[PDB]
């Protein structure tokens, strides 16, 4: 398999955090283009607050979407407006529905699409823009596309990002790439909602060990100096 | 003595600061999970109840 | 326990108090020479197995690639 | 030399200085550390 | 106090050799890692559910909704990795310095090693990812190799026709209960050792030069604990997925098997051996021997010197053994195709021939060089 | 052999008093009960799920679909009841024969008693019935007594506003982990005792008449184990639901509350005391003291004779104490209404006055009768 | 351990082999008398208290019921 190259991502930085405007733009992409077929089940409107949106913006985003279950006085499941506690919508009611509305193929939940695949951010981007004409000698059936990066180079998913597929509210030109980079940052975001935080803990941790180790070693060397200076002498009475 | 012990005292605070932090985060773990906190939501229908009744 | 561990005789043993002696006497003064002294007594026993591990690892990788590389003569 | 004779020689005082220092160290460390993290990102 | 005596008999007034290097820290690190694992495991157990419908959901709920739950989970995973790093270096110290002549301590050790490997295997099955399910089926299938009672045993463990919820729940129970047995076996390990005292890197009788432990070596174990915590937290807070597999972040699909199934790194050496032997049973046996060959090690010592500090030919053979152990770790990773297979076959042949044949013959030759034989 | 040295010292060549009655069997029974509980608990853990949607379903699946799963579940429940029977008789033996003068053994004992009560409480919460949920809420809200530290602490254990899944899962983790701490504390209990040796019913120095344990108090412990197994099984296989409660066979409804709620039999004496004190806090404290008064017991011994074999007035006071302990067990069961309340209030007053005041004064009087004081 | 437990003097102690003596010598012959001897020696110090317990128990139960009983004058 083609091995996606290394891209200079900001969050790839050791002490670098995720660009949150890019996570907001990538959440828009899902909301508009990739949400209808993939499922971000483990990410809920609550997780976004303090990352990409405020409380009222995420509340409006949740109330745009609608829940359809939960019983009623008649034990009558009813459709209601979703809240900050509701999770992201699902593309299809059940796995079979997925196979049905996707040419037999099952679009995997993107909840952790990146942590899932090996190339991770790199792979996702590689494929998103890696759509390419199958060369001579290879022929793909309907519902298949030659994406060098995709295993087998035959991904059922049709190319979902056409330049200017959606308009970024921020206005940043919606070029296919600018969109693939944003959705790769976002998908990364969901897979690790604490990328930034973990990194803040790693900073302070480094500093703390940075002060404790030298000192502890010193002590290790105070309490071991005694012996390390011990001079032995053999004095047979002779 | 003050040089050697100051190092012992310095180190202690550092460890003490880390130890409170580690122990603190665990106590926070046993605390409300984010999801559990997201329950401030609620709804009722006045028509549902007539005088002299609880629901 | 201590006191019944062993029997030695006439072995005098001098020592100094920790606070009375420098913490890192000639640490880099002799430390470097010693560390280097040490490395030269053990490098010939340690290193050449890992050197040939590196050669076998690279070889395997490259050989595997060549193995994967299509046989031009084949299919023609 | 005064410090040793005052807060570092009596073990009880040694503990006192440690505890008090640690109480404030957190404030300083967190503040300083945060400044750095923010500057970085 | 009667209890205090135990402390001053095992940690304060214990006569320890004055010249033991940093390698002797590692076993204490293992004990610390055990506690760390237990503590983190307990804080995973307050939110984990051992149901196949909800296990992946509970793990994601730990990572996303519990306060610092991602921290405790990745501390648990990378602490298992740190446990196996310290375990391998502890076993390598025991092999290099001739510490296997403490035979009861060595046998309790290899029992502890078997228990730790079983605990880590079932723990890796526990998150119920794609990789966990296919990994479990694979090793459970290993048992089927048994000549006559194999099928039954496999089905027993699985608790059904194929691994399914029945397994997950009993694997949760066994993974919970075995580290306490490991702690008790470690107490027996410490006892069988104090009767004889620790060894020194020169391999000589260190009775003339012994020092206390509490004031002298504790600050050394504390420093080693601090360095191990530095490596563990830079493994958790900076590269939390460099040792794990990405395919474990997918849910367990019985209908799809991840094409590239690899057991975790520290099982790789064994994996290589298993794959190397053509016969299934042969592989299983060799695999077992791979670990067991160690137990067999105290009966193969044919030298008049305990340690390898003054034994250069056996030092060369030891580092060749470490070299092809690293080679077997690499091969396991590589897929099934030329020439990875041949290396695997040789590397296994060289591993068993160095441990079984080459080291006692070399020790005889070394005794002949010093005009002892 | 190091191990055999230890083995021979605590169970074979241990010098035991020749005249200890069947009551001295009971502690060994407790250890057996502990292992039995652990074993049965492990076989409940391979099928139990700690999810509020599936906990009752998993318990019914254990009783109905697992082969002999009803046997292991009712053995676990009636073994908890047998554990508390043997625990109460062990504590009564310690109170009657003056064994509390072994102060360290007594304090490790009362720590073990607190741990066993906490383990049984969370275990009874675990099946997630109607009675378990309302019992947990009630017993936990009890913690809500403390003014500044209490409220938050409660929700901390509840892990939320009110007991819900958050609790069940952490209660499963605790209830799993505490019997191993109980086993370690029991090892410390055995150590703090061998330093002094067991007591005899006459309360005298039995150093002149001691016998081995292997052939004399081993077959006796085996016979006691057989009799205890007869009572347990005949309390599982014939009267399986005698000690339980019927309302625990309904699922946990937060909207309804079992009309008649009561703790299990063993926790009642305490329940009575709590209900007796008008003030909530007072109740909690008295409740605690109820158990703690025992720890306080070795400082209240004012007699020159260790045992109660030759002390008839303190024997009468002891049997009055057992009598109103049974009365407090009955009252807890009775509902809140006249005159159950008054009895409860008196019975608690009489309990604390007999333990605190009446027994040392009686011991002084008994010393005066023998021309000793 | 044994050997250092206590100091006794001139206390001879005779015994017999298990297989040489009857297993249950006069078991019911004297067992009954003894068991009866024993009970009469503690019965007065054990039962009395619990007797009163049965009593309080009964009185308590009956009293409660009476409390529940409807007051005749009530409502009339
Ligand atoms: C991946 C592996 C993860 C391992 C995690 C746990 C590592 C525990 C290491 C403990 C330790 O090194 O402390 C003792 C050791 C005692 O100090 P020392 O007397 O100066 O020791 C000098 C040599 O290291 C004394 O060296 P030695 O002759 O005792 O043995 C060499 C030493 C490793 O040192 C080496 O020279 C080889 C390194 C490869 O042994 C190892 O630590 C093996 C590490 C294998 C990895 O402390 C250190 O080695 C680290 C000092 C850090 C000072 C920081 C100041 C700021
Ligand atoms: C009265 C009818 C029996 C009779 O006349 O025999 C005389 C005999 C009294 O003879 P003695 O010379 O006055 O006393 C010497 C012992 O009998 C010397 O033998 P022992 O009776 O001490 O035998 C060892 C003892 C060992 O006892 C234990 O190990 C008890 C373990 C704790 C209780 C079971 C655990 C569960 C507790 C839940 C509450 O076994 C018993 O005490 C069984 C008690 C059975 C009571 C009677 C109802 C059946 O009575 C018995 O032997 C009672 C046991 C056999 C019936
Ligand atoms: C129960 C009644 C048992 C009995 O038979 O009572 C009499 C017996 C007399 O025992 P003693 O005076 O020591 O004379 C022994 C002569 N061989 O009495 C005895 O055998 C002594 C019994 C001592 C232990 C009794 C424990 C009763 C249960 C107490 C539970 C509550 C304890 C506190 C819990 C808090
Ligand atoms: C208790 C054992 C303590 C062992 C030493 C811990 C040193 C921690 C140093 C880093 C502290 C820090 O970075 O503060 C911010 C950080 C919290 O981030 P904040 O809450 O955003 O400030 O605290 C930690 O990083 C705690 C690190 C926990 C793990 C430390 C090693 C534990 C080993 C296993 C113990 C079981
Ligand atoms: C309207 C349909 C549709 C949209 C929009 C869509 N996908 Fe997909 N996607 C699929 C289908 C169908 C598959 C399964 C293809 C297969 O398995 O061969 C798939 C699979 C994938 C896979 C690999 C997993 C797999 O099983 O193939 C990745 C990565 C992926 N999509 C990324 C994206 C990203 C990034 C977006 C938008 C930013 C997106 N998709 C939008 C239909 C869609
Ligand atoms: C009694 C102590 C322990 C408890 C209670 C415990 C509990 C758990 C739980 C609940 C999980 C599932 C959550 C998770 O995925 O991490 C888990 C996973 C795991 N445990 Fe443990 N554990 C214990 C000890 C250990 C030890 C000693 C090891 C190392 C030998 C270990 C290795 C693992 C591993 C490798 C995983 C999987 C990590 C992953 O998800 O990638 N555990 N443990
Ligand atoms: C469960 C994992 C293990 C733990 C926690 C553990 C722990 C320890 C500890 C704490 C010591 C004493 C400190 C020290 O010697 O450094 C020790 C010594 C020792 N262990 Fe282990 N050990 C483990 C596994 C093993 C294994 C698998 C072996 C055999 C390969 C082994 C062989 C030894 C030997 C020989 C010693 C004595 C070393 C000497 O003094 O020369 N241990 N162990
Ligand atoms: C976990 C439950 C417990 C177990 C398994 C247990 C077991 C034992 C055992 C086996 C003995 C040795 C005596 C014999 O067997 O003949 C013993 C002695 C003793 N236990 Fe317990 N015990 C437990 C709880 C308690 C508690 C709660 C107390 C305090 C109230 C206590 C106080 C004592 C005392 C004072 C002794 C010494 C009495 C003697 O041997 O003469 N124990 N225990
Ligand atoms: C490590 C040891 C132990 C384990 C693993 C364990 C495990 C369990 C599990 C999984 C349950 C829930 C299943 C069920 O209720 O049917 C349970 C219930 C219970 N356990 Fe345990 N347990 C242990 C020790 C104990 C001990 C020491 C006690 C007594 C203090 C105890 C008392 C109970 C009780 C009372 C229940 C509820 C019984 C009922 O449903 O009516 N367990 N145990
Ligand atoms: C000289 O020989 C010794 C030695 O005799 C002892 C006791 C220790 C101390 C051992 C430890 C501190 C490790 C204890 C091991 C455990 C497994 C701790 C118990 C952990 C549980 C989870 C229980 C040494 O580190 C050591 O080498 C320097
Ligand atoms: C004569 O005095 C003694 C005595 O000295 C001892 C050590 C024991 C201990 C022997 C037992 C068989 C009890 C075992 C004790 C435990 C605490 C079991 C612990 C269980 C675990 C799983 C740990 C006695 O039972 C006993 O009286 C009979």
């Amino acid at each position: 398999e083609l091995h996606p190259p290394s891209y200079p991502w900001s969050h790839r930085g050791l002490l670098s955090s995720l660009d949150h405007t890019s996570i907001r733009r990538g959440f828009q992409v899902y909301k508009q283009v990739c949400s209808s077929c993939h499922s971000m089940d483990y990410v809920a409107y609550r997780h976004l607050v303090g990352v990409c949106y405020t409380e009222e913006e995420a509340k409006a985003l949740a109330e745009e979407v609608e829940v359809q279950d939960g019983p009623n006085d008649d034990g009558e499941m009813f459709m209601r407006p979703g809240k900050l506690s509701d999770y992201f919508p699902k593309p299809y009611p059940n796995p079979e529905a997925a196979r049905a509305a996707n040419n037999g193929a099952l679009p995997p939940d993107l909840s952790y699409i990146v942590r899932a695949r090996h190339g991770g951010e790199d792979y996702v981007f590689s494929l998103l823009t890696g759509y390419c004409e199958p060369p001579t000698g290879v022929s793909l059936r309907e519902g298949l596309y030659f994406n060098p990066y995709f295993p087998g180079q035959a991904i059922g998913m049709a190319p979902p990002i056409y330049t200017e597929v959606l308009e970024y509210d921020d206005g940043t030109p919606a070029t296919m790439s600018q969109v693939a980079k944003d959705v790769a940052t976002f998908l990364r975001w969901a897979s690790e909602p604490e990328h930034d935080h973990r990194k803040r803990m790693g900073l302070k941790m480094l500093l703390m060990m940075g002060l404790l180790l030298p000192l502890t070693y010193a002590m290790k060397r105070h309490k071991w100096s005694v012996l390390k200076s011990r001079k032995l002498a053999y004095r047979p009475p002779k | 003595k003050g040089f050697s012990y100051l190092v012992t005292a310095t180190t202690t605070v550092g460890v003490a600061y880390a130890a409170k932090n580690v122990v603190s985060q665990f106590v926070s773990s046993m605390s409300a999970s984010a999801d559990v906190l997201a329950m401030s939501k609620i709804e009722i229908k006045l028509s549902d109840i007539p005088e002299g009744k609880n629901m | 326990e201590f006191g019944n561990l062993a029997r030695i005789r006439h072995v005098i043993s001098y020592s100094l108090s920790p606070f009375e002696q420098r913490a890192f006497p000639s640490y880099f003064s002799k430390g470097i020479p010693n560390v280097l002294r040490r490395t030269r007594e053990r490098i010939l026993r340690v290193a050449p197995p890992f050197v040939v591990v590196y050669l076998i690892y690279t070889w395997g990788n490259q050989e595997f690639e060549q193995s994967k590389r299509k046989n031009p003569a084949m299919y023609e | 030399s005064r410090l040793y004779s005052l807060l570092f020689r009596r073990t009880s005082t040694f503990a006192l200085t440690i505890a008090v220092g640690a109480l404030f160290f957190e404030r300083a460390f967190d503040q300083g550390a945060d400044a750095i993290y923010e500057h970085i990102n | 106090h009667p209890l205090f005596k135990i402390i001053n008999h095992s940690f304060i007034d214990l006569p320890a050799p004055s010249n033991i290097s940093s390698w002797w820290n590692f076993g204490s690190l293992l004990g610390v890692c055990l506690m760390v694992q237990i503590i983190t495991g307990l804080f995973l157990a307050m939110h984990y559910t051992s149901d196949t419908m909800t296990a992946f959901s509970s793990v994601t709920h730990i990572c996303r909704d519990v306060n610092y739950g991602w921290l405790i989970r990745y501390m648990h995973a990378n602490g298992a990795s740190m446990f196996f790093i310290c375990l391998f270096l502890h076993v390598g110290r025991g092999l290099y310095y001739g510490s296997y002549t403490f035979m009861e301590t060595w046998n309790i050790g290899v029992l502890l090693l078997f228990a730790v490997m079983a605990t880590a295997f079932m723990g890796y099955v526990l998150p119920w990812g794609q990789m966990s399910f296919w990994g479990a089926t694979v090793i459970t299938n290993l048992l089927s190799a048994i000549p006559y009672i194999g099928t039954t045993l496999v089905e027993w463990i699985w608790g059904g026709f194929s691994v399914d919820k029945a397994t997950l729940t009993r694997f949760f129970a066994f993974h919970f209960i075995l580290p306490f047995i490991i702690a008790a076996l470690a107490i027996v390990h410490l006892l069988f050792l104090h009767e004889t005292g620790s060894n020194n890197p020169t391999g000589l009788n260190s009775d003339a030069d012994k020092i206390p432990f509490h004031p002298y070596y504790t600050i050394k174990d504390i420093l080693g604990i601090l360095i191990m915590f530095l490596i563990l937290m830079t493994l958790v807070l900076f590269f939390p997925d460099m040792l794990g597999d990405p395919d474990n972040y997918m849910p367990a699909n019985p209908l799809n098997t991840p094409p590239h199934i690899k057991p975790e790194w520290y099982f790789l050496f064994a994996y290589a051996i298993l794959r190397s032997i053509p016969n299934k049973l042969g592989g299983v046996l060799a695999l077992i021997l791979s670990i067991l060959i160690l137990a067999l090690m105290p009966f193969l010592h044919t030298s008049k010197q305990r340690s390898l500090m003054f034994r250069p030919i056996t030092q060369i053979l030891y580092w060749i053994l470490v070299a092809n152990l690293l080679i077997l770790t690499w091969i396991g990773g590589q897929p099934v195709e030329h020439p990875f297979i041949i290396i695997g076959q040789l590397a296994s042949i060289s591993y068993f021939s160095i441990i079984l044949i080459l080291m006692p013959i070399s020790g005889i030759i070394e005794d002949k060089m010093l005009k002892l034989y």
